[PDB]
RNA sequence: GUUGGACGUGGGUUAGUCGAUCCUAAGAGAUGGGGAAGCUCCGUUUCAAAGGCCUGAUUUUAUGCAGGCCACCAUCGAAAGGGAAUCCGGUUAAGAUUCCGGAACCUGGAUAUGGAUUCUUCACGGUAACGUAACUGAAUGUGGAGACGUCGGCGCGAGCCCUGGGAGGAGUUAUCUUUUCUUCUUAACAGCUUAUCACCCCGGAAUUGGUUUAUCCGGAGAUGGGGUCUUAUGGCUGGAAGAGGCCAGCACCUUUGCUGGCUCCGGUGCGCUUGUGACGGCCCGUGAAAAUCCACAGGAAGGAAUAGUUUUCAUGCCAGGUCGUACUGAUAACCGCAGCAGGUCUCCAAGGUGAACAGCCUCUAGUUGAUAGAAUAAUGUAGAUAAGGGAAGUCGGCAAAAUAGAUCCGUAACUUCGGGAUAAGGAUUGGCUCUAAGGGUCGGGUACGAUCAACUUAGAACUGGUACGGACAAGGGGAAUCUGACUGUCUAAUUAAAACAUAGCAUUGCGAUGGUCAGAAAGUGAUGUUGACGCAAUGUGAUUUCUGCCCAGUGCUCUGAAUGU
RNA sequence: CUAAUUAGUGACGCGCAUGAAUGGAUUAACGAGAUUCCCACUGUCCCUAUCUACUAUCUAGCGAAACCACAGCCAAGGGAA
RNA sequence: CGUUGGAUUGUUCACCCACUAAUAGGGAACGUGAGCUGGGUUUAGACCGUCGUGAGACAGGUUAGUUUUACCCUACUGAUG
């Protein structure tokens, strides 16, 4: 039979990201002298819409400490930051929405976005519109910090790892119904070519494990093992449970 | 004279998509097309384009807001909670 | 009733192919191609069209004399007056308060 | 066939300004390298000692070293994207923004005279917005232009359309028409001048005012008075009447002239096409890049009185290469075996009727091509009509017929309150002759008058073989069942559907030392310019309502067990 | 409902073998979707008739193809019936 | 010598209405598709029921699904010689 749809995506032909209009990668400043000893000041020169993104970017310019020139950065904008505002980044820096501080330097309950996984990676976690992470504790010996990510997971990372105070802007985007095919259409038009989706059960056997039969139906359990091999994994992969989730979610 | 009984702005969709969907949408649309009071200059000139982006007609200041509304409940409480924890540092 | 043809190989309505109709001394109608309109230069501080400055397509600015490219105040062909007004007042007051900031913490060190 | 896109023989394509050329787009692809037995694969700034400008140092001299920068790291990729600069008249058998004539502009290289500037060295003026013929400015830095969606009404420009007077030429004239048709034009470029917006100065506002078709603006300074700016665009003049257009009057085998005259002044707009401005609507869509050009911040440095600085002011000199340039562009110059009723990207667009880029008739231009002659049997193909009945025909109302524009009246169940609805059902509609309502502009001391230019709407008489959306154009309607929510999609060439998709609903995996996926391999790759409001994997299928019981089996899964394999 | 209905619709249900996102039930609006009746309409029919154009047909010129064991009048008989 | 008109069904068959003198039964390659039609059956699309782990199956239900050529010989109808 045929190579199924989820196998063809990895070869990246018609499936690569539609990148032309994007403002450029959002990152924190490089972690340098200023940021790990002192603080350094910047101005948000603009806050701007990035294509295929939920949340606005903020263009933030700084002075180059080692050379006379301006150096401009692209930040994900936290809700409430504004044009003309001064941004402070460094180990010793006041605790205010929009500033970037090492996770060690903020008290528990602090709310931060675009937080680094390792120190220096210029931010990894909690970048999507509406999201943040909460600092749930410190271990000053071995200087770690325990945080809770948007997924509900709780991870422990270096207290040197930087984050930015506040939550990411443009929240509530997903509360509004798309209402029609076209709105979805233009949505994925600026992301990648994932839409619309043919059901495997509407296909012929060559095309898909679910394909075929004189009635539409899966024909065997749609829960597939991790051990499964490419061309086998479609449906519910490695599911530990299945069915309507009753009762409260929200991990203890 | 009152033009429509319920649908309001949402009457552009006519009979389509089902009432509950139109209900939800009408809400956030009223939200997102509104003029908001400007923190900085005091007039209500703040309108939207590009969800998350709220700028002032005169005074030209742009603020990062919620997707369909200027300030969102979460960011609001977050604001005060940062205020709280900050004042714990100086005093 | 008299119709007209493009004067160049390019058959299509692209922005570089903009056309105008003109009556000649031959007494007949004829197309003449038209360069894209130039736009006014903008203040770097604010972004209004800055007054006093002539508006040409970029390379034509090299064919014109310097008075068309400036106004007589500092930051002339660059910033918008009222913007320059601001960075004067701001500069001054900040450079002042900078004195106020030093002598106050000069005493704070001495009495504490 | 005397004709031809045929046959024979020749002729023909002229550029500093039109294109290529230059730039960058998706993308393509060398190089230090890393894979691979290898043809080769990967990577593109990537684990690399990756390169070249400005001038100074030379007065053996030609270019070694002295500074200081710049670490930007190939290149290819648009004859519709970006982009230095040209127009009008004339001219050929066939070329023309390419030739001729006149009149310009750009770029590069040279430069000298004039003007400006300076004894207060690197200009003055204006309260200001800002003005100008000029008015030195290295490194470095920064700003701007290039440079950007779509729809809507409103304002304005251009060309076209309509039209008055006059000056010409043409047509009709039994009769009628101061008539019908036609000529009356002005390029790039240059000077002065011209603008919505924006901005400055004076002033200090409730009795709130200003104001758009569209409700937006003002103590963060409105209304008012006075000014500043962009030059889209228009006006007058230069170009330039000498050109071109239209006439008359002579010359004569010719090349072909010669001589004249006139080419003038207005009007109108929900007109049409196109351009453009100030605004408004929309988005989980917010709608390229680079070359290149200019500006400002900076002040390195270089500079005068016995004479210096200036080529962003004026004028002057030289140069501008290579390739394409004919013609067709389609019912005969392309692709379909062909001079095939098929296919194949696009610009310009007159008058009437009418809502109209509809149909129907016309002007300009172009055609009049498609074997022909004679007859008009059957049967056909394509176009029409039929008395009384009215689906009795048929698997089935298939085919056909009926309906239809516009104004007015009138309109049910049901409904997600948005619809259903042109529901259904009705009346009216020509011609001609009148009445009424609807506007512009100018002078009024600190009630009205005068003038000019527009088809809309309603009402009233008269009139006809009762006709009048007179051709053209133009919905049949109603009551239910099954089914898919809807718009959308597919079997090119027997299936368009109830199939697929969709929004909505639900489930699953994953915190990057990762999930899913690619590859022979790799210092390899997609998601990823990404981070759970995320990416990936399934199912169901808008709304409302509701989703019961069963984990023994097959799967999937587990902070579980342990002495069996 | 019809004069008359293996049709249609409303009921009934020990339902060969209905049934809950293998989604169940309901559902305004929409459909070149399948089905039933009604009004209008009509050459669909009773039952046929007539007209126009171009064909066919006859002439000049031009001029293919399919197919072809050999061929081409029947009744019966027998015979691979 | 005649043996019909209709309602339901793709139907043959069946069954009712109605007329009539009567509404007899059969053959002709179960007469008759280069004569038609294409509703059924019986390819490829698709829904449901039943069966199957599945691909798929069903003599179960349902919907959509290209009907080619005569100019020859003979026969037949007419027409010259
Ligand atoms: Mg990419
Ligand atoms: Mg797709
Ligand atoms: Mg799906
Ligand atoms: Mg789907
Ligand atoms: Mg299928
Ligand atoms: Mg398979
Ligand atoms: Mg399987
Ligand atoms: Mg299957
Ligand atoms: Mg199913
Ligand atoms: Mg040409
Ligand atoms: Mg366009
Ligand atoms: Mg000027
Ligand atoms: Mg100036
Ligand atoms: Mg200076
Ligand atoms: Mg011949
Ligand atoms: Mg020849
Ligand atoms: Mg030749
Ligand atoms: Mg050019
Ligand atoms: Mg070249
Ligand atoms: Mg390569
Ligand atoms: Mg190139
Ligand atoms: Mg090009
Ligand atoms: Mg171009
Ligand atoms: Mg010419
Ligand atoms: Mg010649
Ligand atoms: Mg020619
Ligand atoms: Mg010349
Ligand atoms: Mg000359
Ligand atoms: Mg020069
Ligand atoms: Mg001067
Ligand atoms: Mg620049
Ligand atoms: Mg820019
Ligand atoms: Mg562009
Ligand atoms: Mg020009
Ligand atoms: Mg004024
Ligand atoms: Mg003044
Ligand atoms: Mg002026
Ligand atoms: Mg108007
Ligand atoms: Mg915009
Ligand atoms: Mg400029
Ligand atoms: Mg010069
Ligand atoms: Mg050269
Ligand atoms: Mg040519
Ligand atoms: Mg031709
Ligand atoms: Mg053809
Ligand atoms: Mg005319
Ligand atoms: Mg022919
Ligand atoms: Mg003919
Ligand atoms: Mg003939
Ligand atoms: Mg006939
Ligand atoms: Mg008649
Ligand atoms: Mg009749
Ligand atoms: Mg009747
Ligand atoms: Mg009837
Ligand atoms: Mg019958
Ligand atoms: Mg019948
Ligand atoms: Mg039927
Ligand atoms: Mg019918
Ligand atoms: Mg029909
Ligand atoms: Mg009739
Ligand atoms: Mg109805
Ligand atoms: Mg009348
Ligand atoms: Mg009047
Ligand atoms: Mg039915
Ligand atoms: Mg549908
Ligand atoms: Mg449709
Ligand atoms: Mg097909
Ligand atoms: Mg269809
Ligand atoms: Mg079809
Ligand atoms: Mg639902
Ligand atoms: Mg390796
Ligand atoms: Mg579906
Ligand atoms: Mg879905
Ligand atoms: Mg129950
Ligand atoms: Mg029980
Ligand atoms: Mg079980
Ligand atoms: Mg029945
Ligand atoms: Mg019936
Ligand atoms: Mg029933
Ligand atoms: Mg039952
Ligand atoms: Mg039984
Ligand atoms: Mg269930
Ligand atoms: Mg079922
Ligand atoms: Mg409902
Ligand atoms: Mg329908
Ligand atoms: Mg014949
Ligand atoms: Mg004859
Ligand atoms: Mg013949
Ligand atoms: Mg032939
Ligand atoms: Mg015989
Ligand atoms: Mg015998
Ligand atoms: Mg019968
Ligand atoms: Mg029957
Ligand atoms: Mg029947
Ligand atoms: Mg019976
Ligand atoms: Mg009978
Ligand atoms: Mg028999
Ligand atoms: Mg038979
Ligand atoms: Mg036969
Ligand atoms: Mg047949
Ligand atoms: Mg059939
Ligand atoms: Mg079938
Ligand atoms: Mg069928
Ligand atoms: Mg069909
Ligand atoms: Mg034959
Ligand atoms: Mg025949
Ligand atoms: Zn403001």
């Amino acid at each position: 039979g045929r190579v199924i749809r989820n196998q063809r995506k990895g070869a990246g032909s018609i499936f690569t990201s539609h990148t032309r209009l994007r403002q450029g990668a959002a990152k924190l400043r490089t972690l340098d002298y200023a940021e790990r000893h002192g603080y350094i000041r910047g101005i948000v020169k603009q806050i701007v819409h990035d294509s295929g993104r939920g949340a606005p970017l903020a263009k933030v310019v700084f002075r180059d400490p080692y050379k006379y020139r301006l150096r401009e950065e692209i930040f994900i904008a936290n809700e409430g930051v504004h044009t003309g505002q001064f941004i402070y980044a460094g180990k010793k820096a006041s605790l205010n929405v929009g500033n970037v501080l090492p996770l060690g330097s903020v008290p528990e309950g602090t709310i931060v976005s675009n937080v680094e996984e390792k120190p220096g990676d210029r931010g990894a976690l909690a970048r999507a519109s509406g999201n943040y992470v909460i600092i749930i504790g410190h271990n000053p010996d071995e200087n770690k910090t325990r945080v809770r990510l948007p997924s509900g997971a709780k991870k422990v990372i270096s207290s040197d790892a930087r984050g930015v105070i506040g939550v990411i802007a443009g929240g509530g985007r997903v509360d509004k119904p798309l209402l029609k095919a076209g709105r979805a259409f233009h949505k994925y038009r600026l992301k990648r070519n994932s839409w619309p989706k043919t059901r495997g059960v509407a296909m012929n056997p060559v095309d898909h494990p679910h394909g075929g039969g004189n009635h539409q139906h899966i024909g065997k359990a749609s829960t597939i093992s991790r051990g499964a091999v490419s061309g086998q994994k479609a449906g519910l992969i490695a599911a530990r449970r299945t069915g309507l989730l009753r009762g409260s979610q929200k991990t203890q | 004279a009152k033009r429509t009984k319920k649908v309001g702005i949402t009457g552009k969709y006519g009979v389509r998509y089902g009432s509950s969907l139109r209900r939800q949408v009408k809400k956030l649309e009223i939200q997102q097309h509104a003029r908001y009071d400007c923190s900085f200059c005091g007039k209500k000139t703040v309108k939207r384009g590009a969800a998350g982006i709220w700028t002032c007609s005169c005074c030209k200041k742009t603020v990062a807001g919620g997707a369909y509304t200027v300030s969102t409940a979460a960011a609001a409480t977050v604001r005060s909670t940062i205020r709280r924890l900050r004042e714990m540092v100086e005093a | 009733a008299q119709r007209v043809t493009f004067r160049r190989r390019n058959p299509y309505n692209t922005r570089s192919n903009k056309i105008k109709v003109v009556k000649t001394p031959g007494g007949i109608l004829r197309a003449q191609h038209v360069k894209k309109l130039a736009t006014r230069p903008k203040c770097g501080d604010c972004g209004s069209a800055l007054q006093g400055i002539s508006t040409l397509r970029p390379r034509q600015y090299a064919t014109v004399s310097k008075t068309h490219k400036t106004v007589s105040r500092a930051y002339g062909g660059s910033r918008c007056a009222n913007c320059v007004k601001e960075r004067i007042i701001r500069a001054f007051l900040i450079e002042e308060q900078k004195i106020v900031k030093k002598v106050v913490k000069e005493q704070t060190e001495a009495a504490k």
